[PDB]
Order: C-alpha cells, then sequence, then structure tokens
RNA sequence: AAGACGGACCAGAGCGAAAGCAUUUGCCAAGAAUGUUUUCAUUAAUCAAGAACGAAAGUCGGAGGUUCGAAGACGAUCAGAUACCGUCGUAGUUCCGACCAUAAACGAUGCCGACUGGCGAUGCGGCGGCGUUAUUCCCAUGACCCGCCGGGCAGCUUCCGGGAAACCAAAGUCUUUGGGUUCCGGGGGGAGUAUGGUUGCAAAGCUGAAACUUAAAGGAAUUGACGGAAGGGCACCACCAGG
C-alpha cells in the first residue's frame, strides 16, 4: 500500500524526467521527486554587514543578494531538517511551512 | 622560501575613462616598469578594468558594470574604450523569478565601426492590472514573435551609429523601451534589458576616435 | 590581531543557551558607544547592570 | 440537480448553451445570413461558420476573411436564419 | 512555582461567591470567619485556601462579571441595560442606489429605487 | 613605488577578489584590472591547522594583515567581489568569508559598492561522485 | 583550443503509442484538440499468429574520451572494508551503422462503450459582455476579468457506491450475481531451477517440470515494546558549578 500518494512529489502527465544532483551530498535523484529549495540571502549576511555599513563611504547602494537554487536529495533533506517527519493526516496536505 | 621585494620598482598610472562621462579619473593602479630586462607592456595594455558604471558616470545606476580596455597609454594616462556592459550577477538573478515567462533573445551584429558584438537580451511577461492568475504565461507562438521583435530592434539600432552612441543609447535603455512598445500590442511586458554584451572582435585603426572620446 | 580593551555594561540578559544550558546570552551596551550594542555570551551567573571587560569583539560569542 | 426533477420541455438556455451533439433535441444552431456589405453590390448568402471564404463578383475581395469559428465579416451586414 | 490551587478549593469558592455575595467582603481575615459560619470545612489550611480565593474573586467581581463565574444579580442588571436600539428599522432608506438585480427584486414587488449601473475594473472588490 | 602621490589623502580603489571555499578562504586583493596582486596572505597562512583555515579567527587575522599592507601602498578603499566555489560544484561561500569582510572593514579599509561576481553555468559538464555516493 | 552540457526561468504544467522530450532560428513531413446544417453511409469494438518501436548496461567496427567514472592500484576509518569516505584511473559516459529486447519499462490498477455527484482551478480551442488594459485615427489584433462549452494532467470535499481495511466518482452500477472482448492466478517453498526446443557473435532472452518439504506463507488494521527517526518535558538515584 502507498505511504505517499504523490510519492514525495508526483510525476504524472510526464513519462520520464532527468535527474538532478544534491548540492551537499551529490547523489542522483529525480528533479520533481526530490526537495527543491530557493535560497535568497544577503551577500554580507547578518554577520559582516554591521561594520560594512558603518565603514562604507561614498555609497548609497542597497545590499546585493546571492541567489542559488539548491536541490537536496531525500536522505539529506530529512537529516538536516529541511523537511521532517509529520502526522499521516498532515501528509495529505500540500500546504508547507511559510517562509 | 623564494621571495622578492617588488613594491619599490613599480610605477603609477592614472586610469582614464572617456570624456563621455562626468568622472574620468577612475582611480590609479600600479603596474611593473616596462623596460628591456623586465617586460610589462603586455601586462599594461592587456589590462581590462572592471568598473561599476555608477562610479564611472556619476550615477543613474548602482548596478551595471562596464569593461574598460586600454587601447593606448600616453604619459601615465591610459585611454580606455568600451569592451562590454553586463548587469553584474545580483541584478540579473533578481529579475529572474518564478511564475513568469523568461524570454531570451541573442544576436550577433556588426557595428558601423570595426567591432563585432554579441548582445544578449532578456524580457519578462507581466502580471497585469486586473489579472487573478498568479502565473504569467502565453502561447508559444506569441513569445516567438516577441523574440523576433526583440532581435530585430537590437540589431538595427547597433548596426547604425558608432560604438559610443550605441553605448549612450543602451544606458537609459532606449533600445529596450522601443522593444517594449512594439511588443505591447501582444503582451505588454515588464522589463527588457541588454543583459550581456560580449566584444567578439576588436580591431584598432581608430586612434582618431580614441582621442576624440577622451579630452 | 589587537584592539583596545572595551568596557561594556550588561543591558539585558537575553536568556540561556548551551547544550547543558550553562551558557547565558547577554547583550552589552558597548558603553564607549551607544550606537554599538552587541551580543556576547557570559559563562557565569549574570546580574544586569554589571560590567564586562571585553578584550575582543573578534571571535563573536554566540549561541551553541 | 436536487435529484428528483423530471423535465419534459426543457428551457432554451440550458439546451442552447450545450455542445452541438449533446443537445436534448439535436439540431445545430448554425444558420445562413445575407451580407450586404457596401463594396459588394450583390447580396451574398454566407454560412455562419463558413470555413473557407465566401467571395462575390461585386466586391474586390471584401466579403469574408477566414476564421476557425464564425466567419469574419466586414462592414454592414444583416442576419435572418430564416427558419434555421 | 509550587502549591497552585486545586479543584476542591475553586468549586467551593464559586459556590460561596454566588450565594453569599452581599455578606462577603474583600479582606482575608473576615472572610475566613464567614466560611466557618456558612460551611463545614474539616481543615484550616483548606478553609484558608477557600477564603483566600473568594477574596480574589470578589475583587474581580466588583468590576462587573468576570471569566468563568457570574452572580445572578449582575446578570439581571446587564439584561436590563441591554435594551439597545440600533435601527428603527428601516432608517428610512427609501429610494437609494441598490444592485441592478436587487433593483429588479424591488421592481417586481411594486417598488423599485435608484440603481447602480456599469462594470469597470472587474474582478469586483479587486 | 610607495603610494600614488600620498598613501592616505585620496581614495584609490582595488578589487577584493575573495574566493570562499570550504577548508579555506583566500583573501587576495588585486589591482582594479586583476592582472597584478596586492598582498598574498591566505586563510591558512596566519593559522595553518588544516581545518581552521575557514574558522573565523584565522580569517579575521588574515584580512587585518592584508588591510595593513594595502593602505601602506596607498590603496585605502576597495570594491568588494565576493565569490563562492563556482562551477558545477557546491557554489556556496564558507563561513570564514563573513568574518574576513568584517575584519578588513574594522581594520581601516573603506568600502565603495559591493557586487556579486559568482560564476554559475547551466550545469555544463558533470558533477563529481557516483550515484549511491555518500549516504547520510 | 578541445570535448561536453543547456541552470535560474520549470509548475501534480504541455506533448509524444510507450520508451521518452527544455539554448536560438529555418526547413521537412506527421498527430491531437477545437469549430463545422462539409463528405462517405456502417466503413465499427477488441484481439492467437504476424509486425513496428523500445531507457540503462553489455557486445561489433570507427570517431572520441573534456567531464565524471563499474575494474585495478593507492590513504584513511573499522575487530573485519575488499565498502561508504580521499586519490590515481580502466571499460564506459558523448557520437555513427550494427547487435540485444529487458527495467519497480509503477499510477503495482487490460482495452472499448453506456450510466451514476458536488465545488474551484489550470495548459488549449471556440463562443458570448451597456467588462478592464493595450495599438493605427479607432479598430479587426493580443494579454487580462467574468460567463458558457468541449477535449488534458490532476486536486479538493462528500454514509454516491464499493472494499478485509488502507483506500477508491471508480477499485461504483456484483447473490437484486450476466454490455463486448483479451490476458494471467489456483497455499508457501523446490524454481524461472531441471530438461528439450528456440533467438543471440557474445553477454544473455523466451517456453518451462518433478521428488521432497511444510500448517502456515501473506495482506491490512489494532495495541504494546523498542529505535544511533522528528517535535518535547521533568530529577543532584541525571548533568551543570563544585564539595
Amino acid at each position: 500500500t502507498k505511504k505517499r500518494r504523490n510519492n514525495g512529489r508526483a510525476k504524472k502527465g510526464r513519462g520520464h524526467v532527468q535527474p538532478i544532483r544534491c548540492t551537499n551530498c551529490a547523489c542522483c535523484v529525480p528533479k520533481d521527486k526530490a526537495i527543491k529549495k530557493f535560497v535568497i540571502r544577503n551577500i554580507v549576511e547578518a554577520a559582516a554587514v554591521r561594520d560594512i555599513s558603518e565603514v562604507s563611504v561614498f555609497d548609497a547602494y542597497v545590499l546585493p543578494k546571492l541567489y542559488v537554487k539548491l536541490h537536496y536529495c531525500v536522505s539529506c533533506a530529512i537529516h538536516s531538517k529541511v523537511v521532517r517527519n509529520r502526522s499521516r493526516e498532515a501528509r495529505k496536505d500540500r500546504t508547507p511551512p511559510p517562509r | 622560501k623564494k621571495v622578492v621585494d617588488p613594491f619599490s620598482k613599480k610605477d603609477w598610472y592614472d586610469v582614464k575613462a572617456p570624456a563621455m562621462f562626468n568622472i574620468r579619473n577612475i582611480g590609479k593602479t600600479l603596474v611593473t616598469r616596462t623596460q628591456g630586462t623586465k617586460i610589462a607592456s603586455d601586462g599594461l595594455k592587456g589590462r581590462v578594468f572592471e568598473v561599476s558604471l555608477a562610479d564611472l558616470q556619476n550615477d543613474e545606476v548602482a548596478f551595471r558594470k562596464f569593461k574598460l580596455i586600454t587601447e593606448d597609454v600616453q604619459g601615465k594616462n591610459c585611454l580606455t574604450n568600451f569592451h562590454g556592459m553586463d548587469l553584474t550577477r545580483d541584478k540579473m538573478c533578481s529579475m529572474v523569478k518564478k511564475w513568469q515567462t523568461m524570454i531570451e533573445a541573442h544576436v550577433d551584429v556588426k557595428t558601423t565601426d570595426g567591432y563585432l558584438l554579441h548582445l544578449f537580451c532578456v524580457g519578462f511577461t507581466k502580471k497585469c492590472n486586473n489579472q487573478i492568475r498568479k502565473t504569467s504565461y502565453a502561447q508559444h507562438q506569441q513569445v516567438r514573435q516577441i523574440r523576433k521583435k526583440m532581435m530585430e530592434i537590437m540589431t538595427r539600432e547597433v548596426q547604425t551609429n558608432d560604438l559610443k552612441e550605441v553605448v549612450n543609447k543602451l544606458i537609459p535603455d532606449s533600445i529596450g523601451k522601443d522593444i517594449e512598445k512594439a511588443c505591447q500590442s501582444i503582451y505588454p511586458l515588464h522589463d527588457v534589458f541588454v543583459r550581456k554584451v560580449k566584444m567578439l572582435k576588436k580591431p584598432k585603426f581608430e586612434l582618431g576616435k580614441l582621442m576624440e572620446l577622451h579630452g | 590581531r589587537v584592539q583596545p580593551i572595551k568596557l561594556a555594561r550588561v543591558t539585558k540578559v537575553l536568556g540561556r543557551t548551551g547544550s547543558q544550558g550553562q551558557c547565558t546570552q547577554v547583550r552589552v551596551e558597548f558603553m564607549d558607544d551607544t550606537s554599538r550594542s552587541i551580543i556576547r555570551n557570559v559563562k557565569g551567573p549574570v546580574r544586569e547592570g554589571d560590567v564586562l571587560t571585553l578584550l575582543e569583539s573578534e571571535r563573536e560569542a554566540r549561541r551553541l | 440537480m436536487p435529484l428528483a426533477k423530471d423535465l419534459l420541455h426543457p428551457s432554451p438556455e440550458e439546451e442552447k448553451r450545450k455542445h452541438k451533439k449533446k443537445r436534448l433535441v439535436q439540431s445545430p444552431n448554425s444558420y445562413f445570413m445575407d451580407v450586404k456589405c457596401p463594396g459588394c453590390y450583390k447580396i451574398t448568402t454566407v454560412f455562419s461558420h463558413a470555413q473557407t471564404v465566401v467571395l462575390c463578383v461585386g466586391c474586390s475581395t471584401v466579403l469574408c476573411q477566414p476564421t476557425g469559428g464564425k466567419a469574419r465579416l466586414t462592414e454592414g451586414c444583416s442576419f435572418r436564419r430564416k427558419q434555421h | 512555582m509550587g502549591r497552585v490551587r486545586t479543584k476542591t478549593v475553586k468549586k467551593a469558592a464559586r459556590v460561596i461567591i454566588e450565594k453569599y455575595y452581599t455578606r462577603l467582603g474583600n479582606d482575608f481575615h473576615t472572610n475566613k470567619r464567614v466560611c466557618e459560619e456558612i460551611a463545614i470545612i474539616p481543615s484550616k489550611k483548606l478553609r484558608n485556601k477557600i477564603a483566600g480565593y473568594v477574596t480574589h474573586l470578589m475583587k474581580r467581581i466588583q468590576r462587573g462579571p468576570v471569566r468563568g463565574i457570574s452572580i445572578k444579580l449582575q446578570e439581571e442588571e446587564r439584561e436590563r441595560r441591554d435594551n439597545y436600539v440600533p435601527e428603527v428599522s428601516a432608517l428610512d432608506q427609501e429610494i437609494i442606489e441598490v444592485d441592478p438585480d436587487t433593483k429588479e427584486m424591488l421592481k417586481l414587488l411594486d417598488f423599485g429605487s435608484l440603481s447602480n449601473l456599469q462594470v469597470t475594473q472587474p474582478t469586483v472588490g479587486m | 613605488s610607495l603610494g600614488p602621490q600620498v598613501a592616505e589623502g585620496e581614495n584609490v580603489f582595488g578589487v577584493c577578489h575573495i574566493f570562499a571555499s570550504f577548508n579555506d578562504t583566500f583573501v587576495h586583493v588585486t589591482d582594479l584590472s586583476g592582472k597584478e596582486t596586492i598582498c598574498r596572505v591566505t586563510g591558512g597562512m596566519k593559522v595553518k591547522a588544516d581545518r581552521d583555515e575557514s574558522s573565523p579567527y584565522a580569517a579575521m587575522l588574515a584580512a587585518q594583515d592584508v588591510a595593513q599592507r594595502c593602505k601602506e601602498l596607498g590603496i585605502t578603499a576597495l570594491h568588494i567581489k565576493l565569490r563562492a566555489t563556482g562551477g558545477n560544484r557546491t557554489k556556496t561561500p564558507g563561513p570564514g568569508a563573513q568574518s574576513a569582510l568584517r575584519a578588513l572593514a574594522r581594520s581601516g579599509m573603506k568600502i565603495g559598492r559591493i557586487e556579486d561576481v559568482t560564476p554559475i553555468p547551466s550545469d555544463s559538464t558533470r558533477r563529481k561522485g557516483g550515484r549511491r555516493g555518500r549516504r547520510l
């Protein structure tokens, strides 16, 4: 019997897909049967920025962001708590944690 | 183990931008001395300076970068010419966003001057003013014709006019704007920018123009 | 490398972190500067308004 | 439906919105019309879903343009079926 | 931390407050004695906890009725206070703009009124 | 050589060109073109430990040591080019990159802009490791 | 320069019989959906044999080998490692003409038709509005909003009905048992093994037994116990700071 209806994210109306790799575990996994995670983060983060904003002169520019589209495989994504175990009732929801 | 003490032998040069900008003294850089025992004319006139266009112009942007290439050195002043404009990385990635249609067009075009340029473009279909779809999509046919308009305008306006005037147009994106208008009949569009320019062939026979641009 | 010794006074005891719960987060008004106010972890029991003698703001002391 | 209705003479707005072969009495709603249109000097009969253009001697070319659905028409026109 | 009140105390307190409202004060010492009069409580510690909670309740109560408890006299007072009249019902509201289909509802009831027309910028409310 | 005309009385700009990897963080400021250095102190240089080359203290120490020698050559200001690993590899900057930026800012280098310059392909060629790989 | 690869955009979205399929543009023929008082006038449904295609690896001969890399050889980690982990790197990945014919080729659900229930999306076509925006003098465009109708991938909520349940508008209209047709199963192991035939250059693929063994093999849900699975608390028989 099926423990996941969509099997970790579906591939219906599509006959095959290419595999994506993990960005920290490098292992082959389907692209839409695996976790996909957008990462928008400041270039100077919450760390550097405090002295970088005070020391800056002749500048007026809002901070850059780094954009990277991470892909995680299932085993790594559970492990480091990108996703984590939930109730079987809760599984039927496609609604995820807000960002 | 093996070191030298080399910051006692270097000479200072004032990197000069064109007089087509309000800031012409970009700053200074020290290069190794050009002499017959230690050779540095290579490392001096091969230089490509990556400068932010905001610092070069006196401002309008705070993204965007111009690549400036030393086309000759005259008396510790180094006279640069257009080599490319990109949008850095940050700006470019922030335009690319989910639940939209990313339209890409690229063209190879010969200028009035000697220079071959490859000019990449980007455009986005907008979420319009009463739309209740989250996503913005259209038929493939539409997007294809939008690309032809994009390519045609971009080639036509770079084929005509000298390299400097092409530059001067592409900074306020008047080429961009014309694309937006000609496409507005179909899908209105939001954005439209030249995202990369790659100088493919750069010949010099234009020391005339080089001096004309500076001063 | 080196910086001058900064006296910084406890403004607010943030709470306790540590694996065993034996590290206390503290926010210390930098005292010299009212603009700066930075989070340093104190090992001991902390009573608000007492004064730390920071030898660094390098190597930031933070949750664990 | 509230699941107990019986309709023996169904209204012509819930039978006229449906697909052409799904109607409860099946005849299509397509018709012929007379087109006057001014650059043509004869009254050309045209089919509502013409497919291929109707043209006439009186016009240069101005009568229909093709469309996959209802045929396109130009300037003044009339329609009366008449009697389907 | 410790020695949070138990159910036995709270139940008794509700009881006492409702039926002896006028007798009860707000002072621990006098209420403690009143609890001897109006009840049989087999321990002083228990009686003290009861008395104690009953003062705390009386203090809250004399700002009007409070959560989980009500006294009959206060319920009557609120009832009487609420005679509130917010319309009189139609205002009158006659012959004003109404929706174009609400208009035909009035029209085919032998009235009609002025009515809104035209659609601009749908979706509506957006 | 010395300064340009004064070593601190004008703002001369160079490019930071910080390569942030994991198990090192190279700081390595160059002249605005890129074709000549100015200072060469790695994150392993101040503390070599083979795992503390990217831990904050080493990174701090290095960036301060660079900043010194920079303003001694009249480069008193810098446009920052942070960079990750890049390519069809991890392309995430290490944790010794932020500490380095803060350290040079504090030391007495002045900032003028901040841009991203990370190289990201279309996943040209192939990525390292087999299919089953490391299992976690 | 070489060889490889087309991110982000990219979605329970599209197309293709399936396998499969994302840079730009052009050419070549093909397919569906839709609209359709067009044409033929029963031409159809489904299936032994027979036939087309068929991921990956492998195999034939070249090109080619950038990248990565079954084998091998190295460094660690382990009581054991020959593995995971680091390094070197072979066939191979890529490309062409041949083989081969299988994959959990998974939606584990034959194909065709009819009938039985609510609500809202979205790719696409068509139709309608004293709807918005947009372009040419306005249009006819086009994108959008609302409604309507088809055919797509799905979803949601339901004593609709089924089922052992999990589930499932089909796995419904099955004792009130029967629309058409095809395929496969008859406790578990022996076994896709033996044996003969067949196809393949090879590797392999197809058909496919028995003796004997044994009253359980199995499914699902329920409740406990346990986890070096995830969120938690509480105690100096736990830790902390210390004696």
